[PDB]
C-alpha cells in the first residue's frame, strides 16, 4: 500500500525519459536508413548506332 | 494512458530493482536526438558511397 | 501486467513474500516464537504481586485467591471431585468425623 | 523568517537584472489580498478565517480550557 | 523534513490558518495550565493529608 | 485555475537531483518537477531547497483525435487490474479502515478500562481458562 | 475456484459508496499532496501544519488517557491505604475530602525528588498518626 | 487462468482415462529416453559423460556448464525420430506436474483431496492426456499459453534491469542488439541484429552463473512446476534437460529440413515447444515459418558446424519475448477530456496557495522585479 507505489512511482520520470529517446533513437535510425536510388538506362545513342548499322550503311 | 512505463516500472520492483535511477542507461541513450539536414545529407551521401563502393 | 504486489490478494501475497522473498527470517521469527513460548509464557503468583500490578498488589482485597477459589471450584464441580477422599485430605473419613466432633 | 523551527519559503529569483530591469510593475491587475507586498509579512492584509476571531481570542480560549480543566473538580467534586 | 508550508509572521497572523488557529489554542492551554497549578498548589487553605505519614510510595516500592 | 494536485515530487529539486536529466529544462534554466514540460516551474528555498509548479491556463495546439485503431491494445489479461481500478479499490480500503481504526482509538483511549486495577472498580483482574471439564479420572 | 488469488475478482461495484470516499480522499489530498510534502522515510512530513495540528491532539488524548485511567489508579491506592486500607472506608469520607487527598497526592506527585521530604517523612515528635495508626 | 467449475467437470470426467493414457505414454517415453540415454553413454563426450564439474568464481557453486554439461547428438536420427523426441518432450512436462501431485500425495495422505480439487478445476497443472477432444486440448493449451503470459515478463525484466543497473554494453552493435533484444512481440525482430547480446552476456552471466529466482522465472515461464524448489540445480537440471533434447531435434531438423515437410498442426506445435508461437495469436503457416526461420538463424551457422548453441539464458530471453505482449491501453482518448481532482474544488485555496500561485502565476514577473527592488532597497538602507 506505501512502499512499492512510492518506488514506482519514483521510477516513472526516469523510464518515461528513457523510451522517449529509445523512440527518437528508432525514428533516427528510420531516417538514416533512406537512400534515393538513381537508376541507370541503356543510352539511346548505342541503340541509334545498332539501327544504323543494321541499315548497311 | 502511457501503459509501457508503468509496466516496466512494476515489474522492476515486483523483481526486487528498487532503485529509480539508471546512469548506464542514461548514458548510453542521453545524446540521442534528431538529426539535423545537413547531417542527414552527410549521412545519405556516406551511405550512397557505401552502396556504390 | 502481473505482479505479485498489485495483482495478488493480501492473503496471497504474504504468502509469497515469506516464502519466496523472506523465508528464512520466517523460519528464525517461528523458532523465536516458539522458544518465547516454551521458556518465556509463565509467572508465578509471588512474580505477579511484585511486578504484575501497576501500582501495587492490592492485598486488602487478595485477588489471587479469589481468582486460584474460582478455578478451583469450577474444577471440583465439573470434575465431580471428592476432596475428602482420603488421598487429598491424609486421613479415613471416619477419622475426618472424629476430627470435626474434637474441634 | 521564522517562527521557531518553521522558516517561510522563499522563491529564487529567475530573472536576471538586465531582464528584470525591463519589467513594468502595475499593482492594479494584482489582487486585494496582495498589493505592497513584502516578502517579510505576506500575509498582513490576508482575511481571517472567522471574522472577529482573534489570535488573542483563541489563546484566551485554551487558558480558559486548562482554568476549567484544574478547576472543574473544585466545584464540583464526585466520590470514588 | 520541514520544508514550506504557511508560516505566521507574528502572533496576530495566527487566525489566517484553521490549523494554526488551533495550534494557538493548544498553545494556550499549555501554558495556561501552569498559572492555574500555581494557585491551585500554592492556595492558602490547601492542607496536606493529616495521613500522610500512614502510608508512602517510598515504603512500597522500597 | 483549480487547486488540484500535480506530478508527486517528493520535496526534491530537481536541478541537483541524481536523476536531473529526466526532468525538461525550461526557458528559464529550472527543470521541470515531472516529465512534463512546464512554463513556470519555480524553486523555493526553506532550509532544503524544493521545485514547486504552478498550474495556470495555458492553450496548446492540440493535434486531432486519432484513431482507436493505432493508440488501443487489447492485451488485458484477467490478472490484470487497472492503475484507475487500483485507486478505486484501496480509496474504498482505507476509508473502511479509517473509520475502524477511528472506533479502535475511540475505545482505546477513553472506554478500555486498564486491567488490575488497586480499587477493583475498573478492569478485570485476569482469570483462568482452558480448565478439565467432564474428566473425573483425571483427578 | 473457490476463492480468487487475483486483486481483480471485484466484490462490489465500481460505484458503491463513491461521494462518501471522494470526500474522505479530498481530506487526505489537499495538505499532504504538495510539492513541499515531503515526508522522511513516510513518517515525518514536510507541511508544517500537519505538525502544529497533530502534535497537540497527540498529547491531549494521551494525557487524558494518562490523567483518566493510569494515575487514577495510583491516586486511588494512596487514598485507600491512608485512610483504611478498604474502598469502604474511603467512601465514608465525602467529596470534599477525597479531593483534598488527591491534591495533595498531586503535590506530591510534583514535589516528586525536589520538594520537602517531610511530606512522607515524620519528623522526630510530630503528633500525626504514624504507620501503625490502622493495625 | 483461474479454476472454474466447467474445467473441473471436464477433469473429473476425464480422470481415469487419462491416467491410463498417461501411464501408456510413460512406457513410450521410458524406452525412448532409454534409446537416447544408452547413445549418449557409448558416443558422448568425455565431459559430458563424466559429468565435468563448473564451479562459479565467486562462491564455488557446481552448476551445469552449456559447453561441457550439454551435448548435441548430429547422429541421433539413426536411433530416434523427431516425432520420438518431441513426444518425450511432452512427457517430462506432464511428467514432472505428476510428479509434483504425487508427492504432495504421498506427503500429505488424505488430506491433499481437497487440493486435488483445486488442481482438477484448473487446466495450468494437468497433464495433456486429461483432454479426450480436440476443444479441450485448445482450451488446455489456453490455459498454457496464459501461464507463459504471466510469467515471462517477470523473467525478462530481471535479466534486462540487473544487466542495465550493473553493466553497459561495449559497443554501438552490442547496444542495438541488446536494445533490440526485448521489445514487445507486435515488432520482428532480427536474429542477426540481436545475436550479438547473446556473447555480451556470456561476459556477465552464463547459465552456469544463473541466480536462483532468475531460475524461477524461468521455469514458470516454461511451464514447470517450481513447488518446492529446492536447490537451484534441480530446476535447472530440468531446464537442462529438455533443451537439450530441444537442441537435438533442432539439428534433426535444420539437417533434414522437416520443418518444411511438417504439417500445419505439427509445425504449431513444434513453435510453440520452442517458445515461438502462442497459440491465442492464430498464426497461419507463413508466420509459424518466419519464426522457426528466424529460430534458427538465431542458433547461427556453428550450431551446425560444432553444436553449440549460445547462451542459453539470452536464447530463452529472445524465445520468451513471443510472450511479451505490448501493455494494454484500452479507452476512448476522449477520456483524456475528464478532470480527476473535482472533488477537491469544494476546499478553495487557502493563504499559502494563494501566494504561490499570486508568485508563481501570470504576474510572476511583476512579483519578482517588485521584490528584488524592495530587497535592494531595504538592504541599501542598512548599509
Ligand atoms: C460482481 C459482484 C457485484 C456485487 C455488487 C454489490 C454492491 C453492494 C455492496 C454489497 C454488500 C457489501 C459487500 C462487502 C463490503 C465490505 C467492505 C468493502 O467494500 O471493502 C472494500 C472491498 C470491496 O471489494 P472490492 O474492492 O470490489 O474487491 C476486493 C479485492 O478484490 C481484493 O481485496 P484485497 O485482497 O486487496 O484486500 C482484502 C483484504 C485482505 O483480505 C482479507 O482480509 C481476507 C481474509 C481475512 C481473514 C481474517 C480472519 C482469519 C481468522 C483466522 C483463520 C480462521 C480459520 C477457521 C477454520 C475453521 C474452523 C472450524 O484487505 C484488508 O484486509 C483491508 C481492508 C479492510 C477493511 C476494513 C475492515 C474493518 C471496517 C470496520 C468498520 C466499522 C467499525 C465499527 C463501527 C461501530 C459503530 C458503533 O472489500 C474488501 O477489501 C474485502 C475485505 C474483507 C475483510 C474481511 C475481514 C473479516 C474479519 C472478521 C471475521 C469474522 C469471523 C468470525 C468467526 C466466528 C467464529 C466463532
Ligand atoms: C512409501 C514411502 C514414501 C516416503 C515419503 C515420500 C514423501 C513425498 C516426497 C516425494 C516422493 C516422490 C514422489 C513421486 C515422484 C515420482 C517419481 C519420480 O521420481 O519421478 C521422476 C521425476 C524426476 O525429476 P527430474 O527433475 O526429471 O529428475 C532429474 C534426473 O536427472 C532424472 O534422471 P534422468 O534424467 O537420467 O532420467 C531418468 C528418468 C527416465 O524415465 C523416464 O523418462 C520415464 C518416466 C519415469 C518416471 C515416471 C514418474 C511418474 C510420476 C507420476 C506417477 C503417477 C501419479 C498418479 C497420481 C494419481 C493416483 C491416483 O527416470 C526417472 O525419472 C528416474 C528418477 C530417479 C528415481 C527416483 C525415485 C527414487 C525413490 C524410489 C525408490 C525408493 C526405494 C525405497 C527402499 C527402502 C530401503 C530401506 O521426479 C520428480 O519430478 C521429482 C519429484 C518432485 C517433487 C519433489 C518433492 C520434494 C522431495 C523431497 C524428498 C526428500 C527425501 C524424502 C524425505 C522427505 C521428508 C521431508
Ligand atoms: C481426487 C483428486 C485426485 C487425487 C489427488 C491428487 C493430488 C492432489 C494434490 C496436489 C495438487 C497440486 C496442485 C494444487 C493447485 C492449487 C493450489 C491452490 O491452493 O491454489 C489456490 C486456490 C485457487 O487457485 P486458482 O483459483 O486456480 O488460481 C491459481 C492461480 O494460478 C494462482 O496461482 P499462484 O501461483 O498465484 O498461487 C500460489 C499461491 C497458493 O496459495 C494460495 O493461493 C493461498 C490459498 C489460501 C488462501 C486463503 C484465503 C481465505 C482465508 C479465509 C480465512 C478464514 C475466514 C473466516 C472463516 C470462518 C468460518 C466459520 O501461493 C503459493 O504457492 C504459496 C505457497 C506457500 C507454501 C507454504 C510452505 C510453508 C512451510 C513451513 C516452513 C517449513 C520450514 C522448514 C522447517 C524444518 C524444521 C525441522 O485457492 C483457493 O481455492 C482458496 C481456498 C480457500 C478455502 C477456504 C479458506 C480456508 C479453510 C480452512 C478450513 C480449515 C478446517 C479445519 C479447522 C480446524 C481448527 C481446529
Ligand atoms: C492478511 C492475513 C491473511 C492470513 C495470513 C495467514 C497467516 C500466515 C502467517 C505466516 C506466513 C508465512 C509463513 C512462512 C513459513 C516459512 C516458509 C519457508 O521457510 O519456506 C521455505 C521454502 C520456500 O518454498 P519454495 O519451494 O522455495 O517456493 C515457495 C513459493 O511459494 C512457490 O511459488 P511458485 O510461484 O514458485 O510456485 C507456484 C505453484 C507451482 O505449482 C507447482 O509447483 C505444482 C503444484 C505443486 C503441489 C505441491 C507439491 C508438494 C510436493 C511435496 C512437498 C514436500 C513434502 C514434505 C513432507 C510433508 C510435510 C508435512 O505452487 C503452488 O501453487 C503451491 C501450492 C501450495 C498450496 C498450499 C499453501 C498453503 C495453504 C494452507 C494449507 C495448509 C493449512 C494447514 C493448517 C491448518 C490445518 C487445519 O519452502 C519449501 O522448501 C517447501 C517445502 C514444502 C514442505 C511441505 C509443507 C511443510 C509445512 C507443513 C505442512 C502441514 C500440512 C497440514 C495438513 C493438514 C493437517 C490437518
Ligand atoms: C517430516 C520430515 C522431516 C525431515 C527432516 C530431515 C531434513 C529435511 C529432509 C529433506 C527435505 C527436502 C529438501 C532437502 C534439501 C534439498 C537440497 C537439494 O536441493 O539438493 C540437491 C542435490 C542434487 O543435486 P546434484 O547436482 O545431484 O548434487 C549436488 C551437487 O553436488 C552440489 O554441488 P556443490 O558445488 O554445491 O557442492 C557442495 C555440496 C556437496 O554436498 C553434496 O551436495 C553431497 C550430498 C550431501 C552429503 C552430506 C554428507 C557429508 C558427509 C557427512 C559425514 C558425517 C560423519 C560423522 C561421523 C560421526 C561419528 C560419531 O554441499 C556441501 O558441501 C554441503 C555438505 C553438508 C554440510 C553439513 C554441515 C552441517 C553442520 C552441522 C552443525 C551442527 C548441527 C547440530 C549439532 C549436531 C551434533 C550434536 O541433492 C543432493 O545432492 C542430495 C540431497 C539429499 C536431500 C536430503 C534427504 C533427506 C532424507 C531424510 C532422512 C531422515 C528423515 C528424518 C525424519 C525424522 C522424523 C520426521
Ligand atoms: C529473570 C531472568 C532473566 C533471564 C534472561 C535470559 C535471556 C533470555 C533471552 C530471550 C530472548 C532472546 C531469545 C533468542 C532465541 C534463543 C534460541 C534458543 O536458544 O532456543 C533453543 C531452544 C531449545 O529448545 P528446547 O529447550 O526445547 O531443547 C530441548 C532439549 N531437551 C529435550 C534436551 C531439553 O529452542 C526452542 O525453544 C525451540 C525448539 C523447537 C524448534 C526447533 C525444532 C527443530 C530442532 C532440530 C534439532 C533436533 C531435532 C532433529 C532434527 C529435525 C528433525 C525433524
Ligand atoms: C461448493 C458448495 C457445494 C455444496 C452446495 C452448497 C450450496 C449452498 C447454498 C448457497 C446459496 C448462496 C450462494 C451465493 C453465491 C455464492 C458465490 C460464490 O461462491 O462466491 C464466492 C465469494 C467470493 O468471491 P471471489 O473470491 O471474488 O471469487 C468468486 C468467483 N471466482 O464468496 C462470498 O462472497 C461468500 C458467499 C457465501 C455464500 C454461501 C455459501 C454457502 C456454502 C455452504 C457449503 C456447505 C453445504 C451447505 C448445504 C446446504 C443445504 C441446504
Ligand atoms: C529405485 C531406483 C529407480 C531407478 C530408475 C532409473 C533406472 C535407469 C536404468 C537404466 C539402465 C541402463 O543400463 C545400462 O546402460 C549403460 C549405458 O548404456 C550400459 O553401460 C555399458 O556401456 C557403457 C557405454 O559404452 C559403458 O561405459 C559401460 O561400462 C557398459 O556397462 C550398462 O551396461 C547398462 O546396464
Amino acid at each position: 500500500d506505501i512502499m512499492v507505489p512510492s518506488f514506482v512511482y519514483n521510477k516513472l520520470p526516469v523510464i518515461h525519459f528513457l523510451q522517449e529517446k529509445r523512440a527518437e533513437q528508432k525514428l533516427r535510425r528510420v531516417l538514416d536508413e533512406t537512400y534515393t536510388e538513381w537508376t541507370e538506362e541503356l543510352d539511346q545513342a548505342h541503340v541509334t548506332d545498332a539501327i544504323t548499322r543494321s541499315l548497311n550503311i | 494512458w502511457c501503459p509501457e512505463v508503468r509496466d516496466r516500472a512494476e515489474l522492476e520492483v515486483d523483481i526486487t530493482g528498487w532503485q529509480w535511477w539508471s546512469p548506464l542507461e542514461e548514458r548510453r541513450l542521453l545524446p540521442v536526438r534528431l538529426r539535423s539536414v545537413n547531417e542527414v545529407r552527410e549521412i545519405m551521401s556516406k551511405t550512397q558511397a557505401k552502396k556504390s563502393a | 501486467v502481473y505482479t505479485r504486489w498489485k495483482c495478488d490478494r493480501l492473503p496471497v501475497f504474504q504468502l509469497k513474500l515469506f516464502t519466496q522473498e523472506y523465508p528464512m527470517h520466517a523460519a528464525v521469527g517461528i523458532f523465536t516464537i516458539i522458544f518465547l513460548w516454551k521458556h518465556m509464557s509463565h509467572c508465578s503468583e509471588e512474580t505477579e504481586r511484585k511486578y504484575g500490578w501497576w501500582a501495587g498488589y492490592p492485598y486488602w482485597r487478595d485477588p489471587i485467591a479469589r481468582r486460584n477459589e474460582t478455578k478451583y471450584k469450577q474444577m471440583i464441580i465439573n470434575n465431580d471431585v471428592d476432596i475428602t477422599h482420603p488421598k487429598w485430605t491424609g486421613c479415613s473419613v471416619e477419622q475426618l468425623e472424629e476430627l470435626s466432633r474434637v474441634v | 523568517y521564522n517562527m521557531l523551527v518553521f522558516r517561510d519559503p522563499k522563491r529564487r529569483p529567475q530573472l536576471s537584472e538586465e531582464e528584470r530591469a525591463k519589467v513594468v510593475v502595475n499593482q492594479a491587475e494584482w489582487p486585494e489580498e496582495f498589493k505592497d507586498f513584502d516578502p517579510d509579512d505576506p500575509y498582513k492584509n490576508s482575511p481571517e478565517i472567522i471574522k472577529g476571531m482573534s489570535s488573542w481570542n483563541l489563546f484566551l480560549w485554551g487558558v480558559e480550557c486548562a482554568f476549567i480543566y484544574q478547576f472543574y473538580e473544585l466545584v464540583f467534586p464526585k466520590s470514588i | 523534513m520541514l520544508l514550506g508550508g504557511f508560516v505566521p509572521r507574528r502572533f496576530s497572523q495566527f487566525n489566517r490558518d484553521p490549523c494554526w488557529m488551533f495550534f494557538i489554542f493548544s498553545v494556550g492551554f499549555w501554558l495556561g495550565e501552569y498559572p492555574a497549578m500555581m494557585i491551585k498548589y500554592n492556595a492558602r487553605d490547601l492542607v496536606y493529608d493529616p495521613h500522610r505519614y500512614v502510608w508512602s510510595h517510598h515504603d512500597d516500592h522500597h | 485555475v483549480g487547486n488540484g494536485p500535480t506530478f508527486s515530487t517528493g520535496g526534491e529539486c530537481m536541478n541537483t537531483c541524481d536523476i536531473q536529466n529526466a526532468f525538461p529544462m525550461n526557458d528559464r534554466g529550472v527543470r521541470s518537477s515531472s516529465p512534463f514540460q512546464e512554463p513556470n516551474t519555480a524553486i523555493y528555498d526553506s532550509y532544503l531547497a524544493w521545485t514547486y509548479f504552478q498550474p495556470m491556463d495555458v492553450h496548446i495546439e492540440k493535434l486531432p483525435a486519432p484513431e482507436a485503431k493505432y493508440y488501443q491494445r487489447h492485451t488485458k489479461k484477467p490478472w490484470d487490474v487497472s492503475s484507475t481500478e487500483l485507486t478505486e479499490i484501496q480509496s474504498r480500503k482505507k476509508y473502511f479502515q479509517t473509520l475502524g481504526y477511528l472506533v479502535a482509538f475511540i475505545y482505546l483511549y477513553f472506554l478500555m478500562p486498564k486491567e488490575k486495577s488497586f480499587s477493583g472498580l475498573s478492569g478485570p483482574d485476569g482469570h483462568w481458562i482452558m480448565l478439565p471439564k467432564g474428566r473425573p479420572e483425571l483427578f | 475456484v473457490l476463492f480468487s488469488t487475483y486483486r481483480s475478482s471485484r466484490l462490489v461495484s465500481k460505484e458503491f459508496l463513491h461521494g462518501p470516499v471522494m470526500r474522505f480522499r479530498a481530506l487526505g489530498e489537499y495538505y499532504f499532496q504538495r510539492a513541499w510534502n515531503g515526508t522522511l522515510n513516510w513518517a515525518l512530513p514536510g507541511e508544517y501544519r500537519l505538525y502544529a495540528v497533530m502534535i497537540p491532539f497527540i498529547y491531549f488524548y494521551h494525557r487524558w488517557h494518562n490523567d483518566h485511567t493510569l494515575d487514577r489508579d495510583h491516586v486511588e491506592k494512596a487514598m485507600i491505604m491512608r485512610w483504611g486500607g478498604t474502598l469502604e472506608d474511603v467512601r465514608k469520607l465525602s467529596a470534599k475530602d477525597q479531593l483534598r487527598v488527591r491534591c495533595f497526592t498531586d503535590i506530591e506527585k510534583l514535589y516528586s525528588a525536589y520538594g520537602p521530604k517531610d511530606t512522607y517523612l515524620q519528623p522526630p515528635g510530630d503528633t500525626l498518626p504514624g504507620k501503625d495508626f490502622y493495625r | 487462468m483461474q479454476g472454474s467449475w466447467s474445467v473441473l467437470k471436464k477433469n473429473c470426467s476425464n480422470f481415469f482415462p487419462g491416467l491410463l493414457a498417461f501411464a501408456q505414454q510413460t512406457q513410450e517415453a521410458y524406452g525412448i529416453w532409454l534409446r537416447i540415454y544408452n547413445r549418449q553413454q557409448k558416443y558422448g563426450p568425455t565431459d559430458f559423460v563424466e559429468q565435468s564439474e563448473t564451479f562459479s568464481p565467486d562462491y564455488h557453486k557446481r552448476f551445469h556448464s552449456q559447453d561441457k554439461n550439454m551435448w548435441v547428438d548430429k547422429e541421433l536420427c539413426t536411433e530416434v525420430s523427431q516425432k520420438e523426441v518431441a513426444r518425450l518432450m511432452t512427457y517430462k512436462l506432464d511428467m514432472w506436474r505428476m510428479a509434483h501431485c504425487a508427492g504432495a500425495l504421498l506427503a500429505t495422505g488424505g488430506y491433499a483431496i481437497p487440493f486435488g480439487l483445486f488442481w482438477l478445476a484448473n487446466d495450468t497443472w494437468v497433464p495433456s492426456s486429461f483432454n479426450l477432444t480436440g476443444e479441450e486440448l485448445r482450451a488446455w493449451r489456453e490455459a498454457q499459453d496464459l501461464y507463459r503470459y504471466r510469467s515471462a515478463p517477470s523473467y525478462l525484466t530481471d535479466t534486462k534491469w540487473h544487466f542495465d543497473f550493473h553493466a553497459y554494453p561495449w559497443n554501438e552493435t552490442q547496444e542495438r542488439a541488446w536494445d533490440d533484444l526485448f521489445e514487445k512481440n507486435d515488432v520482428r525482430r532480427d536474429p542477426k541484429v540481436v545475436r550479438p547480446a547473446a556473447e555480451m552476456y556470456d561476459g556477465f552471466i552464463k547459465f552456469e552463473l544463473i541466480r536462483r529466482k532468475s531460475l524461477r522465472h524461468l521455469c514458470r515461464s516454461m511451464n514447470i512446476p517450481t513447488f518446492p524448489m529446492l536447490a537451484r540445480l534441480c530446476n535447472g537440471t530440468r531446464v537442462r534437460d529438455y533443451w537439450n533434447l530441444a537442441w537435438c531435434e533442432d539439428y534433426m531438423v535444420i539437417t533434414q529440413r522437416l520443418h518444411e515437410s511438417m504439417t500445419d498442426e505439427e509445425l504449431y506445435d513444434y513453435a510453440w515447444r520452442r517458445y515461438l508461437a502462442p497459440y491465442d495469436k492464430n498464426l497461419n503457416r507463413e508466420q509459424l515459418m518466419e519464426r522457426v526461420e528466424d529460430y534458427f538463424e538465431f542458433l547461427g551457422p556453428d550450431f551446425v558446424a560444432h553444436g553449440k548453441a549460445p547462451n542459453l539464458v539470452i536464447l530463452t530471453n529472445y524465445v520468451l519475448g513471443y510472450y511479451n505482449d505490448p501493455a494494454y491501453l484500452e479507452g476512448d482518448i476522449s477520456e483524456l477530456d475528464k478532470n480527476d481532482y473535482d472533488h477537491l474544488a469544494s476546499w478553495g485555496k487557502d493563504a499559502f496557495l494563494r501566494r504561490l500561485e499570486f508568485e508563481n502565476g501570470p504576474l510572476r514577473d511583476q512579483v519578482e522585479a517588485h521584490t528584488q527592488r524592495l530587497l535592494a532597497e531595504r538592504a541599501a538602507i542598512a548599509k
